[PDB]
Formats: structure tokens, sequence, C-alpha cells
RNA sequence: GUUACGGCGGUCCAUAGCGGCAGGGAAACGCCCGGUCCCAUCCCGAACCCGGAAGCUAAGCCUGCCAGCGCCGAUGAUACUACCCAUCCGGGUGGAAAAGUAGGACACCGCCGAACAC
RNA sequence: GGUUCCCUCAACCUGGACGGCAAUCAGGUGUUGAGUGUAAGUGCACAAGGGAGCUUGACUGCGAGACGGACAUGUCGAGCAG
RNA sequence: AGGUAGAGCUACUGGAUGGCCGAUGGGCCCCACAGGGUUACUGACGUCAGCCAAACUCCGAAUGCCGGUAAGUCCAAGAGU
């Protein structure tokens, strides 16, 4: 839907920590972002579910 | 030019304001201000009938001799406040001068004569700026239009001035513009 | 004249009033964090002990009395440290 | 007769440096407890000051004009280190320990950086 | 001057038919070029083989 | 008839009719003029009728100036309709006149014909007026 | 303490600006000479950076004098206005502009540092 | 978007192969008349406008003091810890 | 702290009257290109003089509003919270 809602999950513990939007035509591939994960307690890579 | 100054009587204003100037004008006086190089403002009162009498026969730039509480002062008429409808004189700015002092004065120009029959005489500049000493301001400068034909321009540089009189306004102003007489087919085409 | 048609107005919209303006005037004694001026741009710039919000709202950074000044042609809002009794 | 047509390179350098010095001043301010450290790099010498912007008065100031600094036989960078040590001694003797660096509109590096690194090594904390 | 973006720039010399010679620097990797008209040869700078076969037939 | 080439806002409030004129109260181009004495809206259909009455009385010679221009519009809504449902479309153009304002001017060689030519134009305007000159 | 001196600041940031004329290189501020060293150009040691000391005050900078352009601007009068009288006009008490006139003005104040002198 | 550093536009004049009013280049005048994703308004040349390098704070637990309000909503916020 | 009444515009955005200047074009002669001038001209740019605006402003009051202070009414406003 051009700009759908996406959810970012930690790569270590796999907890859904954030939700955001991206353009699915400008950025067709799964987003990769470093975000603070409270469960781990530090900054871990996050990937689109 | 040699001018004889005109004697006037001036009285110091007791009050000032809009409620005291209306009383003065309802009585027959005009408020005035006598400032000048002396760094000394003064709020005066002149008789309305007497002040307008000299202006009717000596132009706007008259030379006054005010008698303020017994003394004698030489003054010049700078500006006048005239009501648009009643044609009154609501105020008068007076400037103190001395003999031999050069004053920049804006005098009026009158065109006289009868040009070519098939021509129309139009005046653009009503007045020009003139520098002269305090007792030698010409009350009028005249220009003659005679034998002038068709497109012709009597620019301000051709106006003759009395000896001892300079010219402040530059010689580029167009004073009189004489042109061909408009026909009946030209009066209808204008303004529509 | 006697003939008639259909007419209407395509206007008739507006938005809610925003209540923008000066909230604390010169000489008033304020606390810390108290909103002073609400505005769109920087019509008033911050001075000493005054910050700027996300929407260009000026608040007090320290207790004191409000002062209005100018600094190189910019209208600034300042806080003076009123002395303890 | 002669008449230059355009701006000299000295004219451009002078007022473009102050143009990017005033830009720096938007955040760096000098307090009596945390003074402001000015530096004026030149093609020949270097100067520093310890400025207080609330009073508009300076407390301490070292320079390379001094006959003691000229005794060093090193290069311009070696002359900058000594200035960086002179100012630290004069600042500490005035009861000043923490300062803020105002690079003066020059690129931080070379003689500018050599002065700051010597003052950090000699007590001043910035 | 940056390292790699620029091309080669090596010394060279120029010999011309009028006996004049040069020694300059350029990008010609050969290091020497030959020029048939130069500043010295050109008539315009001095104030002033089709014909070979043309004279080889008529005279 | 005079119409401006364009105006930003086509439907405007009514011009205020208070006070006397702040400027343009003297003759600047011609030798004679018409000075207003009360407030009114002077439509462009009365300006055109006034300057033709001047032209016919002087026939050939002389020049005519008009110092007021119909900028401001007035709107009339369609006939025989109730109140409400929008605002009417502009219908005629007016010029806010205040006492003291000089409307027309004229420069003609003699006096009688020039003075009587202006009186014919006064009888076409919805106001009272008088003839004024350049002298003090 | 003195100077045609060099930095850092200020003022309800032009009364300070623009322009014209004539002048200065003691120390400093600059132009200036190079690209071996840190560093740099979306190409160029032009700029940023570094190492210097042949020439010059021709420019920046600084000093003195000009009111041509900009800037500031009274007094008084007027427009307007609060309250009050006033049967359709107007008036009284208090406040008081904008434009314009006389004029002002080629800035003033503070902390350091230089050379000379003491 | 975050942050660090650097720059001044529009318009006009003059000289240039195609090239013209108007493309890329050079010099000069130029203090905001250009531009800010998107309406208008308030701002921004000190730049919030233009360029480049590294990055994800487009966070977690909180939040003194306030704006605005019939209520339900809505808005700003220094500062502490990770 | 404003921005109304007022006023002002060569201080921005628009409207707009009359002159002067004259590029450019139009039309013509300049035997055709090129090669100089003329018009009741459409006449840009500039400039002199007089103007207009709720959605224009280089300006700009009187009142009104927020706060402080000194008093006044005070066997009363029969006040505020
Ligand atoms: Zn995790």
């Amino acid at each position: 839907d051009v700009r759908p809602k996406i959810t970012l999950a930690c790569e270590v513990c796999k907890h859904r920590n954030y939700i955001t939007k991206k353009n699915r035509r400008n950025d067709p591939d799964r987003l990769e972002i470093k975000k603070f994960c409270p469960n781990c307690g530090t900054h871990q890579p996050h990937k689109e579910s | 030019t040699a001018n004889i100054p005109n004697k006037l009587t001036a009285n110091v204003r007791t009050r000032t304001g809009k409620g005291a100037s209306r009383q003065a004008r309802r009585d027959g006086k005009v408020p005035a201000v006598l400032y000048g190089h002396g760094t000394d403002p003064q709020h005066l009162e002149l008789n309305a009938r007497d002040f307008a009498a000299v202006l009717r026969s000596h132009g706007t730039n008259a030379i006054l001799t005010l008698d303020i509480e017994g003394t004698e002062q030489l003054a010049l008429t700078k500006a006048l406040d005239v009501h648009p409808i009643r044609r009154n004189i609501q105020h008068a700015d007076l400037l103190v001068v001395q003999r031999g002092e050069k004053v920049t004065v804006e005098v009026t120009v009158l065109v006289e004569g009868d040009a070519t029959p098939g021509t129309l005489v139009t005046q653009d500049a009503n007045t020009i700026e003139i520098e002269a000493e305090a007792l030698s301001i010409p009350e009028q400068l005249t220009v003659s239009v005679e034998g002038v034909e068709a497109g012709t321009q009597i620019t301000a540089g051709q106006i003759s001035l009395p000896e001892g009189v300079n010219l402040i306004s530059d010689p580029e102003l167009l004073v009189v513009n004489v042109v061909e007489a408009p026909s009946a087919e030209a009066l209808e085409e204008e303004g529509a | 004249a006697h003939k008639k048609g259909a007419s209407s107005s395509r206007n008739g919209r507006d938005s809610a009033a925003q209540r923008l303006g000066v909230k604390r005037f010169g000489g008033q004694v304020v606390k810390a964090g108290e909103i002073l001026v609400r505005q769109r741009g920087t019509h008033f710039h911050p001075g000493v002990n005054v910050g700027r919000g996300g929407d260009d709202t000026l608040f007090a950074l320290a207790p004191g009395a409000v002062e209005f000044g100018a600094k190189r042609g910019r209208k600034t809002v300042n806080i003076v440290p009123v002395a303890r009794p | 007769a002669h008449k230059p047509v355009g701006q000299n390179i000295s004219e451009v350098r002078r007022n473009a440096r102050l143009r990017r010095h005033a830009r720096l001043r938007k955040k760096v301010a000098g307090t009596a407890e945390v003074p402001r450290l000015v530096v004026n790099r030149s093609a020949r010498h270097i100067h520093v000051q310890l400025v207080n912007d609330l009073n508009g008065t300076t407390l301490a100031a070292a320079s390379s004009i001094e006959a003691d600094v000229r005794a060093i036989d090193g290069d311009k960078k070696a002359h900058s280190v000594r200035v960086g040590q002179l100012i630290a001694e004069r600042a500490k003797a005035a009861g000043v320990e923490t300062v803020v660096f105002d690079r003066g509109g020059y690129t931080y590096g070379g003689r500018i950086a050599a002065l700051a690194d010597a003052a950090r090594e000699a007590g001043l904390k910035f | 001057m940056k390292t790699g973006i620029h091309p080669e720039y090596v010394d060279t010399t120029v010999q011309c038919g009028c006996g004049h010679s040069f020694t300059t620097r350029s990008t010609k990797q050969s290091g020497t070029i030959v020029v048939e008209v130069c500043s010295q040869c050109h008539p315009f700078y001095t104030g002033k083989g089709r014909v070979a076969r043309f004279e080889k037939r008529y005279g | 008839m005079l119409i401006p080439r364009k105006v930003k806002h086509r439907k405007q409030h009514h011009p205020e009719q208070r006070g006397i004129a702040s400027g343009g109260t003297s003759v600047s181009f011609g030798d004679y003029g018409i000075q207003a004495l009360e407030h009114a809206y002077i439509t462009n259909r009365q300006i055109e009728s006034a300057r033709i009455a001047i032209n016919r009385h002087i026939k050939r010679g002389g020049k005519v100036w008009i110092n007021i221009f119909p900028d401001r519009p007035l709107t009339k809504k369609p006939a025989e309709t109730r109140m409400g449902s929008g605002k009417g479309s502009p219908e005629w153009w007016v010029a806010n006149v205040k006492p003291g304002r000089v409307l027309f001017e004229l420069s003609y060689p003699d006096e009688k014909t020039a003075r009587d030519a202006l009186t014919r134009a006064i009888h076409k305007l919805p106001i009272k007026a008088r003839i004024v000159t350049r002298e003090e």
C-alpha cells in the first residue's frame, strides 16, 4: 500500500520492539536498522518482519 | 531687487494646543511659530485680517518686521496651513533671517504672450526653486511665449533671472510645453 | 429579473483559533519552565535564561522576572535574577 | 592613474574568516568560571587570550611575540607548543582550571591543534 | 595534485623542419614529437606535396 | 467607459465615506478645475457623460484631464430573489470622492467658454461642486 | 605615560553606512616565495594546510578633511481618539500622530597586548 | 532525519564555436527582490537556503513547571539514568 | 506586547492620470541583402508631478489588556476565592 506499516524485530532475541513505515517501491528489500533493544539491554541490529 | 519690509504686531501665546488655537482663530488671530538659526522657537499670534492683507499684495514669500513686545525682528514666511474647503490660514511658519543671507525660495512663474494661432500652450512646472538674499526675492518670474510654433519646449534653463539671483532647480525641468492644437478627432479619443 | 436560477457560495471554512500571543508581560515573576510567548516563527528570539520549543515556544530556564530587550535588531525575551529577600 | 577592479585576496580572507568566526560564536561563550580561549593564527606568530564575555574583559594572554618564545630553534609548530604551555601557567595562577576552546575561525589542525594539545597536557581541561 | 585520477604527464621535446627545437612537458608517452609547421615556420608569424607531383609532371 | 485591466480581489467592502480629502485638492495640470463639496460614489457612466459635455462645448481646442479613476467595484445580486445564499457579482465601478477633491481639469485659451464648459459637466454629477483656479 | 599600532567585545546596532580627496609600515596586521613534511581540490597548493623571509605599502587595515546619496529629526499646527455637552450642525477637557520645516551627523564606550619613554 | 565542517542567492552589464532573450565558461555590480516537498500566514542571509563525510535519538524508565480549556481531547518542557 | 483610526508608498504586492527620453518592432523611403532617417505610432528601460487598497505597510496613536505599588470605600460593597 505504497507506505505500509512494518515491524522491526531484534536479531538476537527476536522481540518486536518498533513499528514504522517505509516506501515499498523505493526500498523493496527488508529494512536493516540498529536499534536499542530493552530485553538485551544494548544496541542490536533489527530487521523487518 | 530692493524690498521694503512690512511692519506687523505679534503677541506671545499664553496657552498652546487645539483648545486654545480654536479660540484664537474664532477671535481673529492666527497661531504662528518663529524659529530659525538662533535656536529659539517662539509661539506668536498675528491678526488674521492684517496678515492676509500683505499676502494678497506681496506673494507668499513676504518679508515681515514683527514687533514682539516692543522689539523689531526680521522674518520670512516659510509655510502656510490652508484649509481645503474654507480657504482659511490655520497656521504660519516664520523663519528668522538677516540681511545678505542666501535663502532657497520657491517662487512662481507666469507665462505671458500669444503663440501661433494653431497651437496650445501648456505649463507643467508651476514653480521653480530660487536662491537669493533676504531682501531681493523676486515676487514673480515671467516667461514670454511669442512666435513659438508647434513642438517647442521652454525649459527652466531659459528663464531669465534678475542679477544677484542664482538657480537651485536644475535646468532639466520642463516648464512650458507648447504643442499643436488638438483637433476634434483627438478630444474624443482621450479619457476613454 | 423574473427569471431565476440556482446560486450558492463555495466559501465557508475556517480553523480553530490557536490562542497565540504573549502570556507573561514585562515585570512579571515566573517559575522555571513557564511558557512565556506562543508564536509561529521567531518573532521573538530567546535571550538569557530563555529557550525555544519544538513549535517555537519560549519558556523560562530559571526563575526571575521577565524583561523585553533588543539585540542587533532582534526582539529578545530575557529573565532577570530577582534577588532573594 | 590606477584603479583596481576587483577585491584583493587579502580582502576576501579577512572578512570571510570573521564570517565563519561569528558563526562559531553562536554556542561558545565565556563565563567567569569557565573562560573562553581565543587564538589568532597568523603567517608569522600566534596569540591567545583568556576572555570573559559577561564583563568583556580578558584575564590572561600569552603570545609568540615574547623574546623568550623566539629563543626556540624549532619550526612554527614548535613555537606554538611553548605558547600552549605559557598560557596554562598563567591561567592556573589566576585560579582557572576549566576553559572552552574558541578556534577563531581556522581549521583545527597544525599550529592550532599543537597549541591546544600542549595546554591539555599542562593542566587545562577542555 | 591528486594521485590517480590524472593521466600521465611526462617530459618531451619537439623538432621542426625550420631547425627550431623545444623541450617541454606533456602527456605524450612517446617523449618526442615532430611538427611540420611551428611558430617559426608559419608565414603569419614571420611577417609574410601537391606541388611536388605538379612540378614532377609539368615542370 | 473606464475599467481597470485587473484587480486582485473582485468583491470588496463598501468604501468609507468619512472625512475630507487628504490629498489631490489643487489644480496641477490645467488652468481650471472642479472641486467636490460632499461625499458620493461617482460611477464610470457619469465620468464619461461629464467629459463629453466638456468636449462638445469647447468643440476643438483645449485639453481635458480626469484625476479620479473607477477602481473600486460594487456588487448587485440577481433581481427578485430572497436574502442570503452568497454575494452578488460586481455590476458597476465607482470612485470614492470626498470634499475638497478635484475631479476634472481644463486648459482653454479664454475664460467664458472654459468656465461655462465646466458648468455643463457639473450638472451631470450627483454632488455639489465649484470651479477653482490656480491663483491664491 | 605617549602613539597614523594589533586583538576581543558593547550600543534600544547606519547620528556608525555608500561615495570623493590627501596620507602610514617602529613592533604588529597583510600582500609575497615555495610544495620536502601534517593536510586538501567533486579538475586546479586558487581556497584549506605546512615551511619560510627577496620585494611592497599598489590593495585589505589605519589617519585627516568633505553633507553628493543614504540615516536621525524637533517646536508649533493638523488628522485621529477617551470622557462629557449638544433635538438632525457642532463644541469642551485630556492624549496626540504620519508627511514636512529648522537642524544633527563621516560614531561613541570598555578590557588586554605591542614599540618608545619612565 | 541526527551531527560536524564549508559556501551565498535572484536579477543586470560586458566577452565568448555551434548557442538563439534564455544551456556550459570568465569578469563585475548586486543585502535579499531567489529558495525553503506541499495552501496561506509568521520566520529564515547569523542563515531554517546550497554542498560534502560519518551515522539511525524516526530510542528505553521518567519528567519539576506551564499553555489551553463545560467535559472528553490537545500542546510545550529544562533535567536524571541506561 | 500589539498593529486598529490616521497617514504613506522612489519602502514591498497590486491599481493607476499627464508629460519628457528614446532603445525594439510596426510602416515607409534608403536601386535588392547589408547600408541612414520619418511617423496622430504599439513605443520597453529611465525620470518629473498629482493619487488609491479589508485580505498593501517605511510608519503609527487614543482607548482596551497583563503585572507592581500608594491610597480610597471599610458600624459596606452587603465585594472576591
Ligand atoms: Zn534483543
